[PDB]
């Protein structure tokens, strides 16, 4: 609920995402 | 050397991030002089200028989001990165990482925190000693970095 905690879930999904285009 | 390795890495990333921005105090020069370390720094520049570019508006406003000042600055550091990585680690979530790392540099050298931006190159380099090396070592370390993005 933290911006803490809000802003590193956030950058987790960014960086999952980023991920997916190198192993397609 | 493993703590000066991350830090020439990290340092090499955020010169040229800084340089780019028009904020780099004198000029941007590699001081990288590992082949293979030089070759680590330029790739992670350029998937980290892409993943900025893709989530350019959330990189752009996520310091101002955590009302950074010089005391809360290394807690929101640790805070946020730890958070990132506490679902788990894997080369994506390194370079977010490692870009939300360069927004912090910029923020500090746009906001009146210039002097910090040296501290984030401690910042990291630790983080990735002692939080992240045992796992970027299980994953074939920066060859397994290269493989993963090419």
């Amino acid at each position: 609920s933290s911006p803490t905690s809000e802003i590193g879930r956030h950058l987790a999904q960014l960086g999952d995402s980023y991920s997916v285009r190198f192993q397609n | 050397s493993q703590f000066l390795v991350y830090k020439n890495i990290i340092k090499d990333y955020i010169q040229s991030r800084l340089f780019n921005e028009g904020l780099l105090d004198g000029p941007y020069r590699c001081d990288i002089k590992d082949v293979k370390t030089k070759k680590v720094s330029e790739r992670l520049k350029e998937v980290g200028n892409e993943l900025e570019g893709k989530f350019k508006d959330s990189f752009s406003n996520m310091c101002e989001r955590l009302t950074i000042t010089d005391t809360t600055a290394y807690p929101t550091f640790v805070g946020v990165v730890n958070e990132l990585f506490s679902t788990g680690i894997n080369w994506g979530r390194i370079v977010a990482f490692i870009v939300f790392s360069s927004r912090l540099a910029i923020h500090f050298k746009r906001n009146g925190m210039p002097e910090y931006v040296k501290s984030v190159y401690g910042w990291v380099a630790r983080y990735m000693h002692t939080k992240l090396s045992t796992w970027i070592e299980a994953n074939r370390s920066w060859d397994g970095f290269l493989d993963h993005f090419d």
